[PDB]
């Protein structure tokens, strides 16, 4: 159940990072501290992306040179 | 872009740009995992050697096909080889690649779908096409007629076609291929002496039945001398000495073919079916099927089979149909070289399992007009 | 000349570089934060009507979730590549294993102790 | 040991003297000021200790630029200074590999002479062609214009 | 911090830290209580000398070895040669260094049990791991194929290992070695008149063995030549005077390894059991293990064994394979040399059976995954 365990895992995620909302029975200074805190998740969320876009460049930048030292060692 | 011309085969995966004369890496398709423990520390011992490289360190392996008779009966494992055949053999990622999968005739439909929708959700390729192993075989042929014995290593299996049109009623599938006949060698080996057990030993068994054995004009002729003289007895040096001398079993073990009760099958030889399958066809195409007879796969190039199928078909056939064998000498690539032809068509360029179509109707479209 | 000189040329060499890449990933984190301030959208929580503020809310959610899914999908590709680049380099050392292990240096025993044992104090480096 | 004798280094050519003087304390006899493997293992013995001659050779062919087998008074000193041995483990390699992984501007995986040329201006350390010219012999070792990971490994082997 | 390296073995203690090239401290493993009376008052006398001083004062001493064939015999004897490696030939405190045993394969495991508990509870080590002989000799070599055969004074065994993977149903393990030798050694020289029976005259027959005996090339070509001529008697000088000639005992002492049957040993020699191992291999990395034979151990330094065993193998095995054999001159610390390598590796560091863990699981942890 591989590819099922990504889509479900996925689909939790959007239940997961995003939980039971309901902003019907909350006053102001509720419903504005929950839009803050959906606004810095999604800076944490832009923060992990960043960080995944380095870690990606580096892997393709190390990738090359193991290509590079494998042909040499041949 | 350029079409990835895969085809899975069973016991050697050849693959390929489209559109060149040769597949780029042919390499069996072998997955084994280590059997033994293992003492040295640091030695990057991997969990798994996949293709060629399980061919070198095949001694302390237990190497497993992932394909038993065309079917796929191990999905891990087919994953893990077309992985490999698509990031190490070729190099190239497959998100800018379409391909184009190969099947044997009246497989199960499961198997079919499952191979669309790993090639879409796991690979995400942009389009994908299944093909009939026997139509390309007859593309790389240059005909446009003619009834074709692809016998693979797998399963051996006979598509007659007439001007482009495929008759659906008259494909003869049978399960005899080169890996019970590499079995049947195993096993009358042993009548000499040598034991060849381990599943690393069956390699070695398919490497002398690939130099040395060769099928017979005549069989009894050739079982009555090779009773009697000597000059049959070729030797053969195994991969550590010990050299064997292999008498009858020469062509007794291609025989097989001709007479599949050897291994207890009942079905009638490649001679037969081919008959067969041509005699179901209609009345009027069965004069240009008898001049058009197509050999292809791998287990058509053992040396003296263009005669001796010719001169069965002769005995079976009317006395005045000309019986023609075409044996081309690239009789092993010729299916591959069948799918760069079709994937290098323009005509062919929107017949494609787009992506978005999957998308809409699920793997169950392969079934549907984009066969 | 000797290796003195050139083993200060190297270290030279080694301190400039280790203080361009801290120079430089300094950098990186500086662009990095001005980037995220850029990318997420400044809030506007003031003079708001409470069902306005509920619906705006909601879109908030809307976006978070989809920022959440895009976020695990690039999660999920650097994934692969983490583990793809973990074989290549398990490959590397396949073909650099072998034979190809540093030693260690303890050939030489103690001297230093028996210079001091047999002339004094006269061993004043070690 | 090795940083001991950069230290001293900076002392004048009458501490070569003091430690000729040193020598002799130990093993009086010598004539030539040089440290062969008769001297050494003698001086080790009187010590209590014996160090294999191959390693003795080995020193010796190490530092041998000229291939003479001997020692000038400063290679003297440097063989001398060779029998103790304090550099371990060579810095680190994985930030080694960091530097080396940004020495590649051009992210070619491989560092050629002209981005060695630029390194080394942004040294600005004094330095003449020759000292280049060198450090490229001992760093290149196919001579393809380039420097192999392998081969920055090795160029960089035994260096903090 | 640094590790210590210490090897049993039977006959020498070869003991140091990780990382250097040779053992710090080599010393024969024997405990030899006083046994005559003793009249002198004050003298300081002891009750009991262990390693080198026993070998100094063993005119009055019963010299007794505490391992007889790998397995241990007398704890309290091994314990005393441990605490005397590490207090003064090392003089390092336990508590703040782990310890690297070395076991031969094959051996009971309550001796190994018992080692690590004494380990644990006297000494008080951080960590230690027990290591088969013959992986680390195969380590010292820089290979990582071979087949080693660890000839040492306890026991001989014969550790076949392909691509780091070992084979453990194929080690095979005999009890003939360098003390055996002596004994044969110190019963033919009676041949002549000269009669050792005392324990402390076997170390005399062994420095005759290690200094006078060689294997011959063609053993009975060597019988004949000296019984004809006399250019083979080469004197020695007792520890008193009295020369002695050693006339065919030179070449007929270690001959014992290739036909144990000298000694009434049923088994084959030690150039037949390789043979043996390696054919229980199999049958496509026999070549490897015939081009990387490996000798170990210090019985294997006789003059003229390198090319007696190659000769032999080569007899027995397929003409068509090369036969190689490698005799490095460090043979006989190859062992340890092989042991520094690998505590001083990073990939290692963390297989230790930590304090811990053996807390929590007893002595039996030593054959858990932490082997
Ligand atoms: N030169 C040859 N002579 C005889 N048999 C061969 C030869 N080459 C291949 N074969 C047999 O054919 C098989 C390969 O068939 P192949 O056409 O690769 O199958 P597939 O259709 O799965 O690709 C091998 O298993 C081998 O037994
Ligand atoms: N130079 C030599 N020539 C012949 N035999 C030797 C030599 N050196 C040691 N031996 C034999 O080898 C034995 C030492 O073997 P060793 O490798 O120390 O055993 P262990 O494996 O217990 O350490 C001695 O008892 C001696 O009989
Ligand atoms: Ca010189
Ligand atoms: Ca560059
Ligand atoms: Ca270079
Ligand atoms: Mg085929
Ligand atoms: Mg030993």
């Amino acid at each position: 159940g591989k590819r099922q365990t990504e889509r479900e895992k996925k689909k939790k995620i959007l239940a997961e990072r995003r939980k039971v909302l309901a902003i019907d029975h909350l006053n102001e200074d509720q419903l504005r501290e929950k839009a803050k805190e959906l606004w810095q998740s999604i800076y944490n969320l832009e923060a992990e992306k960043f960080d995944l876009q380095e870690k990606f460049k580096q892997q393709k930048y190390e990738i090359n040179v193991l290509r590079n030292r494998i042909n040499d060692n041949q | 872009t350029t079409a990835l011309v895969c085809d899975n085969g069973s016991g050697l995966v050849k693959a390929g740009f489209a559109g060149d004369d040769a597949p780029r890496a042919v390499f069996p398709s072998i997955v084994g995992r280590p059997r033994h423990q293992g003492v040295m520390v640091g030695m990057g011992q991997k969990d798994s050697y996949v293709g060629d490289e399980a061919q070198s360190k095949r001694g302390i392996l237990t190497l497993k096909y992932p394909i038993e008779h065309g079917i796929i009966t191990n999905w891990d494992d087919m994953e893990k080889i077309w992985h490999h055949t698509f990031y190490n053999e070729l190099r190239v990622a497959p998100e800018e690649h379409p391909t184009l999968l190969t099947e044997a005739p009246l497989n199960p439909k499961a198997n079919r779908e499952k191979m669309t929708q790993i090639m879409f959700e796991t690979f995400n390729v942009p389009a994908m096409y299944v093909a009939i192993q026997a139509v390309l075989s007859l593309y790389a042929s240059g005909r446009t007629t003619g009834i074709v014995l692809d016998s693979g290593d797998g399963v051996t299996h006979n598509v007659p076609i007439y001007e482009g049109y495929a008759l659906p009623h008259a494909i003869m599938r049978l399960d005899l291929a080169g890996r019970d006949l590499t079995d049947y060698l195993m096993k009358i080996l042993t009548e000499r002496g040598y034991s060849f057990v381990t599943t690393a030993e069956r390699e070695i068994v398919r490497d002398i039945k690939e130099k040395l054995c060769y099928v017979a004009l005549d069989f009894e002729n050739e079982m009555a001398t090779a009773a009697s003289s000597s000059s049959l007895e070729k030797s053969y040096e195994l991969p550590d000495g010990q050299v064997i001398t292999i008498g009858n079993e020469r062509f007794r073990c291609p025989e097989t073919l001709f007479q599949p009760s050897f291994i207890g099958m009942e079905s009638a030889g490649i001679h037969e079916t081919t008959y067969n399958s041509i005699m179901k066809c209609d009345i009027d195409i069965r004069k240009d099927l008898y001049a058009n007879n197509v050999l292809s796969g791998g287990t058509t190039m053992y040396p003296g089979i263009a005669d001796r199928m010719q001169k069965e078909i002769t005995a079976l056939a009317p006395s005045t149909m000309k019986i023609k064998i075409i044996a081309p000498p690239e009789r092993k690539y010729s299916v591959w070289i069948g799918g760069s032809i079709l994937a290098s068509l323009s005509t062919f360029q929107q017949m494609w399992i787009s992506k978005q179509e999957y998308d809409e109707a699920g793997p169950s479209i392969v079934h549907r007009k984009c066969f | 000349i000797s290796a003195s000189r050139k083993l200060q040329l190297k270290t030279l060499m080694l301190q400039i570089a280790k203080q361009e890449m801290e120079r430089e990933a300094e950098e990186r984190r500086g662009e990095k934060g001005r980037v995220l301030r850029t990318r997420c959208q400044p809030l506007e929580l003031d003079g708001l009507g409470f069902e306005e503020l509920q619906d705006l809310c909601r879109q908030l959610h809307a976006r978070v979730d989809k920022v959440d899914e895009e976020r695990y999908d690039v999660e999920a590709k650097v994934t692969k590549n983490i583990t793809e680049i973990a074989d290549l380099t398990q490959k590397i050392y396949d073909l650099r294993g072998k034979f190809k292990r540093p030693t260690l240096r303890r050939v030489r025993i103690s001297a230093d102790a028996m210079m001091q044992a047999l002339l004094g104090t006269r061993a004043k480096e070690s | 040991d090795d940083i001991y004798k950069a230290a001293v280094e900076q002392l004048t050519e009458e501490q070569k003297n003091e430690f000729k003087a040193a020598f002799d304390i130990f093993v009086l006899g010598a004539e030539d000021g040089c440290i062969s493997t008769k001297e050494l293992g003698k001086v080790m013995r009187m010590l209590g200790q014996n160090p294999t001659p191959e390693e003795l050779q080995e020193m010796i062919d190490e530092v041998d630029e000229d291939g003479s087998g001997t020692v000038d008074f400063d290679e003297f000193l440097v063989m001398m200074v060779r029998c103790m041995k304090d550099d371990s483990k060579g810095k680190s390699e994985e930030e080694l590999s960091d530097l080396f992984r940004m020495f590649d501007k051009n992210a070619d995986g491989y560092i050629d002479l002209d981005e060695l040329k630029m390194m080394l201006q942004a040294t600005g350390e004094t330095i003449t062609e020759d000292d280049i010219e060198e450090l490229m012999k001992d760093g290149d070792k196919n001579n393809d214009g380039r420097i192999d990971y392998d081969e920055f490994l090795e160029f960089m082997k035994g260096v903090e």
